[PDB]
């Protein structure tokens, strides 16, 4: 069956992700002026992974 | 006039040939260094740890060079006879130098260290030749042999062996500009394998030949406590080495007890343990398996050991005999001394050298947290056996009040009421301290 | 449909890999972030805890998400380290251990054969062990596991099942054929008792 | 003999368990599949069994009608290892080769090349019916009534019943067969032209 | 000089700063197609930019109008470019229509810097001092040449430059003289480029038995033609091979070990993939050594085979299935028969991988295969560029032919291979009974007018194969003096010939003092001054200057006009 | 969705409006709410975030997010696979 929607973890999820996308853009608009990119591609992939998760649950539902 | 009388060529953790053309100089905490003939010659291999700030080279040699020493800005290669030396800084805007040491009868190169201010000669003979970066001299002193030397950033240790004197320890910082010594060819209680020496031993005659002493790395702590490793399995640190008049060595580690205690209850000897460096209870050593104690160019990985001081009694570590069941009751009072002797070495540098990682008051204060919630396990352990005496001396070490209050609560708890009025009566006066 | 059909209640093996990729393991640092008292950019995510990363010291194992230490492993920049049950020893005894009950199974993580698989694909040189020897255990326990399965399938009652033990890629593969057989058996039962 | 016999046994049986290119035990793999649909057999390409060891190959290849009904037993020894938990009643598997050697021409086949391995092609002409032979053979002896059991390779040297009575002499042809006990394999006549 | 050995790892860094960054991809790699040693260096070059995760375009590239238009579409944020194999001999700035002004930033401060930087990687010779010397821009590994033996070359280049009386015109002169002397000279190849970038990675220290593997076979592929470069660089992969291999020898075989070794490694065709007898009949240096195209050739074979005492049926065997006795004597058994008909030279030691239970191989059968990968993989100036698209796209399975998990691809580049070598030396016989070879007294010309798979040899590296095997037939006759040899073959779909200026080289194993001196292909300016006058439609885009496309009517003039020309 | 809008004979007239209506309420959830995660993404987890392709059908240059990309037949980038995945959806590249 479809389980209940949790509306609160989804905004803050959401949230979470709109400011780590900008703070993203903040940093690579920055370093687009040490080269230790490594935590930049970090995060990147962490926010795909948690992209991948949120799309996967909200096609399922 | 034999044997011991070979001051031959030794390097902190070292290695022999043994069955190749191969050989580890030395693993430090920042690197390793290899060699190896290309069926006439030894091309020589410099790798580190910190990938990221230095990079790995291997370069050519003809020489056949015998010792080596690695730093954070330059490593230095030298020769056991004629014994050459090169000091090459890992950074290019620095040029490498090599010069030729003055070698007379019967001297054999034995260790060299290297500091960013100058670079130190062993020898044989006894000889103390003090350089500088470049290789311009600067002083050329003669002591009791020196057979193995560390360097920190600005401070140097040595250990004079001589048929006549003994082993005998020298701490000195050599700093930027001021020369402050710590010690000079004080004693030291390393114990040296001679016992083991007498033709009975299964492959390791090749590695006597190799070092004649036995002793494997005298490595420093994180924070500048010097260590001592060799073939008693056994870790010696220097607690007050601040202070010349508090001289203090004491076993941190028993390697062959931790390894019988983690192999399940066999008393396994395939397994050697080669110590790299300790960093503060993060003792790297390599558990090599198998009949040769020195390791191969797969590496294993540096799995890190903690330290346990030998209170470990084997008589009441068999109380199961055969996971090796650990007896709580001393194991609690061995973490207390772990403690005590931890607070003791970070307030050493805590005011001295002060903070390194930005975490080390909190780092104490959970320390010391840890020793006092130990010493609250032994006060309740004496109070099992209505030992008000015991009970009472043994509060009398607590730091934290809240472990007095918990004192407090224990001798109200533990069948002990006549406890409370002397608890209750330190804690009072400790109002007032 | 939104939703793909072989998607539609199981998960696929990519799947199962990403969900243990999130599994915590103690690594090595071959670089040190540990920033002196004497710039340099954070971690700073939000699906894990960056305080071990902003402080990584070269060769001082700490424990970190798996995925995190399979992308610094795309470098030598670290290196991985088997958790206890991947030594022979540990393998040996569990083999022994399902030999001698062959009724129930044995305790290993729930996700070794991803990590087995993992480990060996990306970090084949990380081991004290010969791999040779431990790819032939791992294969000789999941053959003896898939012979275990094989036979408590021959049980298949229709009111429940207790796969105790069972590790996660197992009852993945399993569980489209075993749900929906339960499904049918389960049906044929409520018609017959429809009284 | 039976020392090297177990030797090559279990060299075969290590040769089964370990052979793999890339992160898969193909042999394994194939065995398993085969007995899960009841095919007693398995097909053994001739190059990883060089590659692994070459020393085998040899062996093989010298006597391959000694040889091959060990490697049988050593892939029945596996088949009961990985597909029974120990603590039977499992046919002999039967072995199949695969092979890049050079295709002899069938009129090259000479006085040599006998008891060797041989590849080559041809055109079917002529496939007679299936007829029986005897595996394993319960036999009974006639005058003591002392009942046994045999096993044939059915890999013919270049056999018969035992001529004496094995335990009161009973003669020298004791023995009689029991049909209902032995286990038999079917065996096709085929013409080649 | 611009880049000594000595400061590669400074190129490398400022190849670092300048397009590390993820962002973007602003460092693209161009390699020359059809060059084995150049798909070895990018090869190396695009696994350590995967280590460091810089974003890095490879484009392989044919003929020099597709470089010209792929820099035009080129857009300008990449500011690092890599020429892998070409580039080193022509004036890249005029090719590409280069100034330093459009380019350059930050101009200030003794210094300049530039919004695009190019590096050229090749070993040919003729260094352009234009692009040595005069540019900032092009920037060029030297292997130790330019530095040591043109400074004579350096100081005329510098003094024309300052200089843009009659005693001034008079030194003028000899300095132009010293220069054009320098220049006029056949393209020729010193080092591999698998060994340079070696050596850089040595420096930087990121080195493995997979890159060492790498270098083997990039310095192998220079063996048939450069034989006298092999020898020079064989020790040091010898030596890189003795420190890399682990100290547990004689371990027990398993599904991972990756062991390389030096063991006897026989001049022969694929003989771990092929019969003994078929390595004999398809080894180039066997059959210049008896001219196997006369039917003598195949009973003096024979006549081998049967003087050792090994069956015919056994040297027709395939390598993995002969008899274990053969395969452990094969080295006894050469050494006594093979100095009775001067195959001697056939002997030799080269480095062999095993990976795991998948068998041996030696690096010439690999780079056989690969070779055969690049030529066979899968109204005018239409079907000519399907051709050219057809040959880049063979690079790429070449290129993956060098991953393990690719074995089958490797298989059938080892077919494609033999059947090269069948058809090769089936051309070649034909042509020697016909004797379709003209000799003159500058060039032995031959035309392949009409006849079997003439199709096969429109593709470069084809042409280059059959040149290698008739140059070698021709080495061994000493009664024929040192020439070269022109080839051409009319493609009937465009009507044009492939005119190939091939170059004569001494025999395998003949060291002498003039052996010591390269042959050196002067086709290069014949052919350009040639094409320059009398306008005839050719197509010369080639890196290797030494082949052009021309009409099928102007071939005859062209060859008319090229034997009137002496400057070869 | 993110591939191809496409013969659409085979469909009635009913099915034809339905699919393109439909796809007006998918972009529509899309840039809804959820318009910062791709509804219309792979479904296939992340895996690796570096990869290499080469380019099937040659496109001459097309704008990425930051530089650009010269999308030149029978040539191989080494990019992140983020970026790239419409691109690998309609077909131009291959490997991965
Ligand atoms: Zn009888």
């Amino acid at each position: 069956e479809l389980l209940p929607y949790p509306h609160q973890l989804m905004k803050r999820l959401l949230n979470r992700i709109s400011m780590q996308s900008q703070l993203i853009e903040n940093i690579s608009m920055g370093f687009l002026d040490n080269e230790s990119k490594l935590p930049l591609l970090c995060m990147e992939t962490e926010l795909e992974r948690l992209k991948f998760v949120i799309r996967s649950y909200i096609r399922c539902r | 006039n034999t044997g011991k009388f070979r001051y031959m060529p030794f390097s902190p953790a070292g290695t022999p040939f043994g069955f190749t053309d191969r050989r580890y100089l030395t693993m430090n905490e920042v690197g390793y260094v290899s060699t190896v003939k290309n069926s006439e010659q030894y091309s020589i291999t410099v790798s580190f740890f910190d990938v990221g700030r230095f990079r790995e080279y291997h370069f050519e040699d003809l020489f056949g060079y015998d010792l080596c020493f690695l730093n954070e800005k330059g490593t230095l290669f030298g020769q056991s006879k004629t014994g050459q030396i090169q000091y090459r800084p890992h950074d290019s805007i620095h040029s490498n130098w090599t010069k030729i040491i003055p070698l007379q009868a019967g001297e054999r190169i034995t260790s060299v260290a290297a500091t960013p201010v100058r670079v130190i000669v062993g020898t044989s003979l006894g000889y103390f030749r003090s350089f500088n970066q470049f290789g311009v001299p600067f002083a050329v002193e003669k002591t009791s042999p020196i057979v193995a030397l560390t360097a920190q950033n600005y401070r140097v240790f040595s250990v004079h062996y001589s048929q006549f004197h003994g082993l005998s320890y020298s701490l000195s910082e050599l700093g930027t500009s001021s020369k402050r010594y710590y010690k000079r060819e004080c004693p030291l209680p390393m114990s040296l394998p001679n016992i083991n020496s007498d033709m009975k031993k299964d492959a390791n005659l090749d590695y006597y030949n190799f070092n004649p002493m036995g002793i494997k790395s005298l490595f420093f702590s994180s924070y500048g406590d010097p260590c001592i490793f060799g073939s008693d399995n056994t870790l010696l640190l220097l607690s007050k080495w601040r202070s010349p008049e508090e001289s203090k060595w004491l076993p941190i580690l028993d390697s062959n007890m931790e390894i019988w205690k983690m192999s399940g209850g066999k008393e396994t000897t395939d397994i050697h343990v080669w110590p790299l460096a300790l960093a503060y209870d993060t003792l790297n050593c390599i558990l090599v398996k198998g009949k040769h104690i020195w390791p191969e160019f797969p590496l294993p990985l540096p799995s890190e050991m903690e330290i346990r001081m030998p209170v470990f009694v084997k008589s009441k570590l068999l109380e199961e005999n055969k996971e090796i069941q650990i007896p709580v009751s001393m194991a609690a009072e061995e973490e207390y001394l772990r403690s005590k002797v931890l607070s003791e070495l970070l307030t050493d540098t805590l005011e001295n050298d002060g903070e390194m990682y930005g975490n080390e008051n909190e780092v104490l204060a959970a320390l010391n947290g840890a020793y006092d919630k130990a010493l609250l396990r032994l006060f309740a352990s004496a109070c099992s056996d209505q030992n008000v005496e015991k009970a009472l001396s043994l509060a009398h070490e607590l730091k934290q009040d809240r472990a007095l209050t918990a004192a407090v609560k224990i001798s109200e708890r533990a069948e002990l009421p006549s406890l409370v009025k002397k608890i209750n009566n330190i804690r009072e006066a400790r109002y007032e301290q | 449909m939104s939703l793909p059909a072989h998607l539609q209640q199981t998960f696929s093996p990519e799947e199962i890999q990403f969900i243990v990729e999130n599994e915590p393991i103690k690594i090595f640092p071959r670089i040190t972030t540990r920033q002196k008292i004497r710039n340099h950019t954070r971690w700073q995510l939000i699906t894990t805890d960056d305080k071990a990363l902003n402080n990584m010291v070269a060769m001082r194992s700490t424990e970190v998400v798996l995925w995190i230490a399979l992308l610094l492993k795309q470098q030598s920049k670290c290196s991985i380290v088997a958790p206890q049950w991947l030594t022979t020893k540990e393998l040996d005894r569990k083999i022994q251990y399902e030999k001698t009950h062959p009724d129930r199974f044995s305790e290993l993580p729930w996700n070794w054969l991803v990590l087995a698989r993992i480990l060996f694909n990306k970090a084949k040189d990380d081991f004290h062990d010969p791999i040779h020897e431990l790819r032939g255990k791992i294969q000789d326990l999941r053959e003896i596991r898939q012979i275990k399965v094989l036979k408590g399938l021959k049980y298949l009652n229709e009111s429940h099942l207790q796969l105790d033990n069972l590790s996660l890629l197992e009852i993945n593969e399993l569980r489209p054929f075993i749900t929906e057989i339960m499904d049918k058996l389960r049906e044929i039962h409520t018609a017959s008792l429809t009284a | 003999n039976d020392d090297d016999n177990t030797e090559i046994i279990k060299s075969f049986k290590n040769f089964i368990l370990e052979f793999r290119l890339d992160s898969q035990f193909i042999y394994r793999d194939q065995l398993r599949n085969n007995i899960l649909v009841k095919n007693y057999s398995l097909t053994v390409n001739m190059e990883h069994l060089i590659g692994y060891n070459e020393d085998i190959y040899k062996k093989l290849s010298d006597e391959p009608s000694d040889i091959i009904p060990l490697f049988e037993t050593a892939i029945t020894q596996v088949a009961k290892r990985i597909s029974i938990l120990s603590r039977n009643s499992l046919p002999t598997f039967q072995l199949i080769l695969n092979s890049n050697a050079n295709q002899i021409p069938l009129r090259d086949l000479d006085s040599e090349h006998v008891s060797k391995i041989v590849r080559l092609s041809g055109i079917i002409i002529s496939t007679s019916v299936l007829s029986s032979r005897a595996t394993y053979l319960s036999i009974m002896c006639r005058n003591c009534r002392h009942t046994t059991s045999i096993t044939i390779n059915n890999f013919n040297s270049i056999v018969s019943l035992p001529r004496s009575c094995l335990s009161k002499n009973c003669g020298p042809d004791p023995y009689i067969i029991i049909h209902e006990s032995s286990k038999f394999i079917d065996q096709q006549f085929l013409k080649l032209q | 000089m611009y880049y000594g050995i000595s400061q590669f790892s400074e190129a490398y860094n400022k190849i670092l700063r300048n397009s590390s960054s993820h962002s973007s991809c602003q460092l693209v790699i161009f390699v020359s197609c059809l060059n084995i040693d150049a798909l070895c260096a990018t090869k190396m070059l695009s696994l350590l930019f995967k280590k460091q995760l810089v974003q890095s375009q490879i484009v392989p590239i044919f003929g020099y109008s597709e470089l010209r238009r792929h820099y035009s579409q080129l857009d300008d944020n990449i500011n690092s470019l890599l020429l892998v194999g070409f580039g080193g001999v022509i004036d890249l700035e005029a090719f590409l229509e280069i100034d330093p002004q459009e380019y350059v930033i930050d101009t200030d401060s003794g210094e300049q810097s530039f919004r695009r930087d190019i590096y050229v990687l090749d070993a040919h010779r003729p260094w352009n001092l234009d692009n040595i010397f005069g540019s900032q821009i092009i920037q060029c590994f030297d292997d130790g040449t330019v530095d040591d033996t043109l400074g004579e070359q350096k100081e005329a280049y510098y003094k024309l430059l300052e200089l843009d009386r009659k005693q001034r015109k008079k030194q003028i002169h000899e300095y132009e003289g010293v220069l054009e002397e320098y220049y006029s000279q056949g393209t020729t190849v010193v080092n591999s480029i698998s060994a340079q970038i070696y050596s850089l990675l040595s420096a930087i220290g990121e080195t493995n038995l997979s890159n060492l593997w790498l270098n083997i076979l990039g310095t192998t592929s220079l063996d048939i033609a450069y034989a006298q470069v092999y020898n020079r660089l064989y020790p040091l992969l010898q030596d890189e091979v003795k420190r890399l291999t682990p100290s547990s020898r004689n371990s027990v075989k398993t599904p991972d070990t990756l062991t390389l070794n030096i063991q006897p490694d026989y001049y022969l065709f694929l003989l771990r993939h092929s019969s003994l007898y078929d390595s004999f009949y398809y080894s180039n240096y066997v059959n210049a050594k008896l001219s196997l195209w006369n039917e003598n050739g195949k009973k003096r074979l024979h006549k081998m085979f049967a003087r050792m005492g090994i069956p015919l049926s056994t040297a027709q065997e395939t390598w993995l299935y002969m008899d274990h006795s053969i395969k452990r004597e094969l080295g006894i058994i050469f050494d006594k028969n093979l100095d009775r008909y001067g195959l001697q030279d056939i002997i030799r030691d080269g480095f062999v991988r095993t990976l795991g239970y998948r068998g041996s191989i030696s690096a010439s059968e690999f780079v056989e295969a690969l070779t055969a990968l690049l030529e066979v993989g899968n109204n005018s100036a239409q079907k000519l560029t399907n051709l050219r698209k057809r040959w880049v796209s063979n690079f790429w399975l070449s290129w993956d032919a060098l991953d393990d998990r690719k074995v089958e691809l490797l298989n059938r580049g080892i077919q494609l291979a033999q059947d090269l070598q069948r058809a090769i030396f089936n051309t070649g016989v034909a042509i020697l009974e016909k004797k379709l070879i003209k000799h003159l007294r500058i060039y032995r010309l031959c035309v392949l007018q009409d006849g079997p798979d003439l199709d096969l040899y429109r593709n470069p590296l084809t042409l280059l194969r059959l040149g290698n095997w008739l140059i070698e037939c021709c080495a061994e006759s000493e009664d024929k003096q040192l020439l070269p040899m022109v080839l051409a073959s009319i493609d009937e779909n465009t009507d044009t010939y492939l005119v190939a200026g091939l170059t004569p080289r001494y025999p395998r194993g003949l060291d002498t003092i003039h052996t010591k001196k390269p042959i050196l292909n002067n086709f290069s300016m014949a052919f350009q001054q040639i094409t320059a006058e009398t306008d005839a439609k050719v197509r010369i885009d080639n890196f290797e200057s030494s082949i052009i496309e021309i009409r099928r009517e102007d071939l005859s003039p062209f060859l008319e006009k090229l034997t009137l020309s002496g400057l070869l | 969705n993110g591939l191809d809008l496409m013969d659409t004979n085979n469909l009635s007239h009913q099915e034809q409006e339905y699919l393109k209506e439909y796809c007006d309420l998918i972009t529509d959830l899309k840039s809804g709410d959820l318009v910062d995660i791709d509804l219309s993404g792979s479904l296939v987890p992340p895996s690796d975030v570096f990869i290499d392709v080469r380019v099937l059908k040659d496109a001459g240059e097309i704008q990425t997010e930051y530089g650009v990309f010269n999308l030149i037949k029978d040539s191989q980038f080494f990019v992140r696979q983020s970026d790239v995945e419409r691109l690998i959806q309609q077909g131009y590249l291959q490997k991965i």
